[PDB]
């Protein structure tokens, strides 16, 4: 079976994912008018205070938070939990492979980094890790009332009728085109309000349920 | 930064519906017969006029284009189905003209070709309106013209339709001189016979290139002379390249024959110091996340039946990526921000029936873009502009002028597509023919009329009741049928696009694919020029 | 070709002198007791009301600035000590509103949040002086604007010093309308209770974000429309999120909780057609060849001990590189050109009291850096103006007005530094608060009064004596001990550094070493806007 | 032609009803109350230093006023009341200073005198706060400057609120180098003692005046070489005329006493090449057909009965003429074209709470008159906003910020008249203070805060109950009686006029029936700068 990440492995995959997001910075700066310029160094240097930032990576099935410390060296305090981990590496290449080069607490170590869409994998000597970065609820989230004031074509059902959702309801032809009111709700028709023929106005309702 | 994750546009459709299926075959066979009609027009006036003129050494127009921009450089051509069906016994192939935006020696040049293969290169009166409408796109993007003028002057018993006026044949020679003097550098390579208006052509260009033993130039030909002074002359020694490049002086460069005609061209627009610079921000271009005959099952062909314009955009532009803009708030009209080849775009769609707060929606979107400098694409589907009592107690046509002077006021690149219908004041606020967008682009299923057909017979018969109504009698079945039989005709043949397009009231009927493609060279054709600061009028509020 | 060497700044200390431990001591002292009590200001309203806080869902406002920056990137935080001891029993940490530049989605912008936790996001008169002084930073800099608006409106005890006057609550508005109308652009992000006051933030700004069921809108809450119209509204169907972005049409785009409005503001500000472009020249950058920790064993506390204003120069600039300018004459002013991150600079620096022929050299070298559009930087450390009869005679106040209305003309971005004592009419001439520069950064153990105290106390009793002298009697020890004990107090306790960042007499108090740093962020935003063209008035020669 | 007859505003009042007696009565008490304070600040600093002042052969400074500008042209001093009852036991009568418009050789200039009488020219804050407001009168409407100096530099005890922050005194040598700078004259009139930050006020000024044995220009006085450098000198050979006219080369012209240095004005004055030109259009000048104690009647004192604001139009304009604007949509405000002393003004009065219509209807008549280059008269008698749930449903506060939008960006000349009271986010929409209005006069009833009382003391009272029910009890009658003493009380003594320009927050208190003139005056100052194109922001429609 899979087993849990140790909080060393977990603070390899978060200077993995701080080390490409500078890389992200820096080929954006390659290709700046402003070149040598300052805030081109993801150092987070506040002034007069440090910069913490919380991140969450989630360990199979568990999600752990790390509270990263940006120190003025360079360096990192990661603070797992409780237990705080100095952290120091940067990205190396050999070939067309990336690998990440760490020391954490004065062990020093490397492993292959690859993050694809989603997920880190790390891979050493020792064996292969998978950390997933969560994935934020906004980019994964993807009775009735008359339109226009228009003419009724059809009603398609009666006072007493049990529809779906998704369901033709009413039809109206509105000056050039023709736009069926269709059904979002559950429960029972038990009001036709409007007769066949009539003339609907905007923002009004046609059928209502109990 | 640019690196954080976003959401794309788009959803897969049902490839299995009846509605799909059923719009899928509608629309593709709108595009074949669109297809088979150009690939009609491609021949010009027929195989006995093509080897009469490769008979004479000649080049065909197409192939003088051909060999005239890079080598593997695609070709943008301007209304190709100008002319068709417009005279009544008389074809004109392409409106007798070819006119294109290519890629000459790495710039981005309109060429106006003179077809000399129908009518002996004669000027119709659709001729000169397709070509003082690709002198408006060089004039507006800043676009250096090559005409090849293989000419035969302005037909006769239209004369009246060519002559006078103020968009006639005369202007022509008016925005070579405009344009000549805002340093947009106009070129004129003589390869025909130039009798009296064509005359005018090279000799309002910059640089000529004229070709021996083919080309001539004259204020007035051999019979000319004939009916006007009485004399017989020779043409070549009339007009030829010989008396031009050695003694009058009209022509500055001499070919050989075609192909020297062209090189020379192409040296000739190396040599114009011209360098291409942008203003706007460019991003690495990436193809979008669903196919494009996707549209074709999306769109279909019922005018009647809606859809959804998300779709639309889903599908031409970069990785299907869209920044809505006010989505809840009068939701018949989209508004957002996109790219297009790395170009950023605003897109304004259309969805529904105008409201109030649509136009006010599509106000501050203007606004925003034109305070930017980002283009505009505006992608007509209308049916109205929500008739009401309710509604113009509120200030309706008060809310839709404000669009129509903010789209008239602005001052960035636009570009209008018409995926549907357009009726009515509506496509005034969506930005019209009249309104200047740089294009104007149909599918084959658009229709455009001021109304739709029954309106027009339905306010024509109660406002002649009311009318007769001063002494009053009915003839209630046959008025009925007698007006619903000339009128629905009259309006469903006059929508059409092929009636649209046959005159030059757009640039073009294309195939939804296409679509893509054609807005990007069109939106970097538009980015020649320098956009310039907007000065809006005076808002209504 | 720049590639013959040249000679640098600066000599090693005596690590071992009783100075300089002397003053390792003191500095570090000073530097320690700023950190900690930054440390505190860091919390704001304390536990208890940040509890209350996240209890409703939201994050606290260094966590909202920190997510929506870029990662990694460096932050400029402005007066940090707002409001510090400034009203009798109330704290207001950090002013009550967070100021910064920060770098989003690769554009530095000026960030104003609201801190929600400190009084409810009530506005405070230093409220309103901070935020005013961050938009005026924006428009002079030209860097677009992004409020975090968590309001509460405008405090009512003290409500005359927060509403009609021309620098007050009103002026924001002000500066929103202006802004916006020079293609500056604003951005609101609606994460609180905009109260009557804080209504008119979002609805001045191109574009909203409001979050769903958290951010609300309206000209009159529940209490004011219960005071004033005599009406019981609930505030989420009042002025909620779903009413402004689906009926009244005040927001633009729709949030689901801050992650999701701070996600889409770095959508927003991605789309917002920005590139910056350089006028400058530009090298490759190089730090110093000596520490920065040598400064605090250097400057120390005491500021009747006199330094060298060129191991400041020589531990700031680019290799220590400092090519000085009429090294000779005037040497109490230190005029040259250096380089900071690559960009050029004009460093003045004070070395003594100004004479005549420190301000003629002064007056050339601002000259000389407006011809050639060099940035200036002023390092004061002052201490007069040389009061003489002989000084007078020659025209002294001939000569620092020479100087003042030199630095007052330049059309340069002018950044000050306040390294020491800055007093009297000295302070004009070198740039202070009232002579525009773009930034003003002092270091803890910086003086600045009209003069140093003893000065003030003995010229009041000279002069009443001298008043009094129409009749004349003294009370010779009771007068000098009783106007020299509480004109000493108020002068030592006015001058401090806490004393003059806790009004927003200047943009922070900063750390000797972190100056590099702090200069180097200012530099870079002050580059921006295009450098103009400077006139300058009459030289009174 | 302007021969064709029109119809005029205005009808004449019931001179015996009760409600005209009694509002006749309070406002001539108002105003003659008005006219003993002025009398009263007349003076100065009382009989004793006036009589001191004029034993050592000067003129008072309102002579020398009366004989520097033209003889019998009038006179339009500027806040005649700064500090009174400012500060506690200290009285500063006419805030130390005396600015103001006046006509000097034909040229109208901006005359700012220190009068030497109150605390020896001493500079108190608002002494600072007036003269930064006469420059900030002087460059915006581009008029000379003449000083007329008799200081006796900063005031210690208050130097904090005097010296280091942005609008604090060496703001002044700011607006005088840029002044400058943009051919803007400056004269100044040494006619006192110039005490180390008087004196950067000659050597800054292109033209100076000495006044011999009497005017003293020194960087560095007698008691102040004493306490900064220990030194014993002679002022009027440390400093004095001869000193500074034969050998520092301070001084430009030489006076024997005050009035040939007056003299010399009105020649330096002549000799500065100006020649006033008008870009509007100017017709006869015409008297009103209505008195104007009128005003009294109408007007009253209190401000919770409404009037009708064409009463104040029909007595303020050329022959009562008036051309209203959209007299029947948004009835609650009054927009307008009329004429006075021949100019055209565009007004803007109050006549009710703002609606939703009636801010629309100011932002289409706005930006009407900065198409036309027409100025703008505001008449500001507020009381609110609209406060409600329907009209927060429909965009309220979407429709107030138009209003403030167009009034922040217009670069017309605006002037403010506030006839009535003056509250919240309405002051935004009809120009206050902050919105750079040119001048801004008041009558005596005004009243501005940040809302009334009433409503203040309720919204404190149910905030805190609503803030106290986390555990909840009520001190019913007591928090009541308690909390409505001491808010309504603050608010009624900061409401009042003498409140408000006791600061520098308005430039008068003038009596009803003067506001023609002081209009009339100002308008023709406001023109003597070139009307610039006006740009908007973003329109939120
Ligand atoms: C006066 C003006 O404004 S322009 C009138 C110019 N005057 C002329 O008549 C010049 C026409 N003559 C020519 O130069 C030749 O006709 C060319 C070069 C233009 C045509 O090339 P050719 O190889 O000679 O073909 P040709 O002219 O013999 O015949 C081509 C056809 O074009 C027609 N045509 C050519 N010019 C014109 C014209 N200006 N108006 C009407 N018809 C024309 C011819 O009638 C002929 O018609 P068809 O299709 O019924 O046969
Ligand atoms: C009318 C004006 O334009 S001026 C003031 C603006 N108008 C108002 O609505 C004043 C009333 N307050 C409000 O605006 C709102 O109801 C809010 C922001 C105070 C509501 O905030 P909540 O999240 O409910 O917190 P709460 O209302 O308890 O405020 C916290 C504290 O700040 C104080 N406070 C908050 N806003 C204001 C304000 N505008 N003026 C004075 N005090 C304020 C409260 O008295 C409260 O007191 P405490 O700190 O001694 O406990
Ligand atoms: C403070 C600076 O930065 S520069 C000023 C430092 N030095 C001085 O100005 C002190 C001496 N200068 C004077 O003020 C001179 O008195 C003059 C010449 C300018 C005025 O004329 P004088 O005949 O001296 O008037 P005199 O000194 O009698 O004025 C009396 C009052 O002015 C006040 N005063 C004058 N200047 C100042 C000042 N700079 N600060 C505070 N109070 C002042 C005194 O407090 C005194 O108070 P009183 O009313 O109780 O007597
Ligand atoms: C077809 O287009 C339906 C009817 C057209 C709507 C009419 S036509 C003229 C009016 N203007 C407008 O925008 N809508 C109305
Ligand atoms: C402390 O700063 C010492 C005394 C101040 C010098 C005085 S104060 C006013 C005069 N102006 C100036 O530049 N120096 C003089
Ligand atoms: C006195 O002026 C009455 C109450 C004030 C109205 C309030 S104050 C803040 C809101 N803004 C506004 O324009 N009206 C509201």
């Amino acid at each position: 079976s899979r087993k849990a990440a140790a909080k060393e492995s977990l603070c390899q995959a978060a200077l993995g994912l701080i080390l490409k997001e500078k890389a992200m910075t820096d080929t954006f700066t390659l290709q700046a008018h402003d070149q040598f310029s300052p805030f081109s160094s993801s150092s987070g240097r506040r002034l007069n205070i440090s910069y913490t930032r919380n991140m969450t990576l989630k360990d199979g099935k568990n999600n752990v938070a790390i509270a990263v410390t940006y120190n003025h060296d360079g360096s990192y305090s990661m603070q797992i939990e409780d237990k705080t981990f100095q952290v120091l590496g940067n990205l190396y290449s050999e070939g067309d492979c990336t690998y990440l080069k760490c020391s954490v607490n004065g062990v020093a170590s490397k492993a292959k980094l690859i993050i694809l869409e989603n997920t880190i994998y790390l891979f050493s000597k020792e064996g292969s890790i998978e950390i997933d970065i969560p994935v934020p609820k906004y980019l994964s989230s993807v009775g009735p009332l008359a339109p226009m004031t228009g003419t009724i074509e059809k009603v398609f059902v009666k006072a007493g009728d049990k529809v779906k959702a998704g369901d033709s309801l009413m039809v109206m032809i509105a000056m050039k085109m023709e736009h069926t009111i269709k059904s979002p709700k559950d429960g029972t028709v038990k009001k036709v309000f409007y007769r066949e023929g009539a003339q609907a106005n905007r923002h009004t309702p046609l059928v209502e349920f109990e | 930064y640019h690196g954080d994750s976003v959401a794309s546009l788009g959803t897969q459709p049902d490839l299995g519906s009846a509605l799909y299926q059923e719009n899928y075959k509608q629309m593709k066979a709108l595009v074949n017969q669109l297809h088979e009609r150009v690939e009609h027009i491609k021949l010009g006036g027929g195989e006995k006029a093509r080897a009469l003129h490769i008979s004479r050494g000649k080049l065909l127009p197409r192939e003088r284009i051909d060999n005239l921009i890079d080598p593997g450089s695609p070709f943008l051509e301007l209304s190709q189905f100008a002319g068709y069906q417009l005279y009544d016994n008389e074809e004109v192939p392409g409106g007798g003209i070819i006119t294109g935006i290519g890629r000459v020696s790495g710039v981005e040049c309109m060429i106006i070709a003179n077809d000399a293969t129908v009518k002996g290169g004669a000027y119709y009166p659709v001729t000169v309106k397709k070509q003082l409408r690709a002198q408006e796109i060089a004039m507006q993007n800043r676009l250096p013209c090559i005409y090849l003028v293989d000419s035969g002057g302005a037909y006769l018993p239209r004369q009246a339709d060519v002559f006078p006026d103020r968009d006639h044949f005369g202007r022509t020679f008016y925005n070579q001189a405009i344009m000549s003097s805002k340093n947009i550098a106009q070129i004129a390579v003589v390869m025909g016979s130039c009798t009296a208006g064509g005359a005018y052509v090279p000799a309002m260009a910059d640089e000529n290139i004229i070709v021996r033993k083919q080309g001539t130039i004259f204020l007035a030909g051999p019979p000319l002379v004939k009916a006007a002074t009485g004399e017989e002359v020779s043409a070549e020694d009339l007009g030829g390249a010989d008396l031009h490049c050695r003694k009058s002086g009209v022509s500055d460069h001499w070919a050989l024959d075609d192909h020297h005609a062209l090189h020379l061209t192409r040296k000739v627009v190396r040599n114009l110091n011209y360098q291409k610079k942008l203003d706007v921000t460019i991003e690495p271009s990436e193809e979008p996340l669903f196919p494009a005959d996707e549209l074709y099952g999306i769109v279909g062909a019922n005018l009647k039946r809606s859809f959804d314009v998300r779709e639309v955009i889903a599908r031409i532009v970069d990785g299907s990526r869209f920044t809505e803009f006010k989505a809840f708030y009068g939701d018949t009209l989209v508004t957002g921000f996109a790219r297009i080849f790395g170009y950023p775009v605003g897109i304004v769609g259309n969805n529904g029936v105008l409201f109030s707060e649509s136009a006010k929606k599509g106000t501050h979107f203007v606004q925003l873009c034109c305070q930017r400098n980002i283009p505009l694409l505006f992608l007509q589907n209308i049916t109205g502009f929500m008739v009401g009592r309710e509604y113009e107690a509120e200030g309706i046509a008060k809310d839709g002028a404000k669009m129509v002077a903010a789209v008239a006021c602005a001052q960035v690149p636009k570009i209008t597509l018409i995926i549907g219908g357009s009726y009515g004041a509506g496509n005034y606020g969506m930005c019209g023919r009249a309104y200047s967008p740089r294009f104007l682009y149909i599918w084959p299923n658009a229709r455009i009329s001021v109304m739709g057909g029954e309106q027009a017979a339905n306010v024509l018969a109660t406002i002649t009741k009311d009318q007769r109504a001063r002494e009053g009698k009915q003839f209630s079945s046959a008025d009925e049928a007698a007006l619903k039989e000339p009128i629905i005709k009259k309006f469903e043949e006059e929508g059409n696009p092929y009636y649209s397009s046959a005159r030059v009231w757009d640039d073009g009927i294309i195939d939804p694919a296409d679509t893509r493609l054609v807005l990007g060279l069109s939106f970097s054709a538009a980015l020649n020029a320098p956009i310039e600061k907007t000065d809006f009028g005076i808002f209504r509020m």
